[PDB]
Formats: C-alpha cells, structure tokens, sequence
C-alpha cells in the first residue's frame, strides 16, 4: 500500500475529491538451496559416532 | 370540477429529503403531476366587475 498522505482543506457544500489508497507489489522469486552427502554403508556401521 | 392528480408512485405529492455525501449537502424536493377540468361548465358562473 501506499504511505498514509494528509486531507485536504474544503470549501462547505464542495466536492470531496479522490485520493485513495494505491498500490504496487515487491516481487518474489525463490532460489533453490541444496546440500547432500554420501555415506558408505560399511563405514556407516563401523564408526564410533 | 375535478382536480386531477397523479403520481407514478403513490397518490400525493412526493415530498422527499436526500442526502449528497460527496458535497454533504441534504436537497428536499417535492413533484407533483396536476391537471384541473370542469365537467360540467355550466355548473358554474362566474361573477364580473
Ligand atoms: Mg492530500
Ligand atoms: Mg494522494
């Protein structure tokens, strides 16, 4: 949304003028973190941990 | 001699208060649709200076 803005001062029985609320966005994209590792599974077994 | 009224909505004058909220303003206005005719003129005479 756009910022909060003042009214105006008017004259009596004068037309309330349009000020309202506009908008805009902020994009997303979502990059694709990744990680592996590979274990055999005859150490898998023989560790101490 | 009739006095003929008419009123797409009712019967009597339409009498009514609105309100404009763009220029805070109430407006009352009052309509009417009217018609007079003798039916008989003759049942009448008029008096002359
Ligand atoms: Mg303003
Ligand atoms: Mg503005």
């Amino acid at each position: 949304a756009s910022d909060e803005e003042f009214a105006r001062p008017t004259g009596q029985g004068a037309e309330i003028r349009d000020d309202g609320e506009t908008y805009t966005t902020v994009a997303w994209n979502a990059t694709k973190l990744t990680e592996g590792s590979r274990v055999t599974d005859e150490m898998r077994d023989q560790a101490m941990v | 001699i009739h006095t003929i009224l008419y009123a797409p909505n009712g019967q009597d004058v339409e009498i009514k208060d609105y309100e404009d909220p763009i220029r805070d303003i109430t407006g009352v206005n009052g309509r009417l649709h009217v018609d007079c005719q003798y039916s008989q003129g003759r049942s009448s005479a008029t008096v002359q200076y």
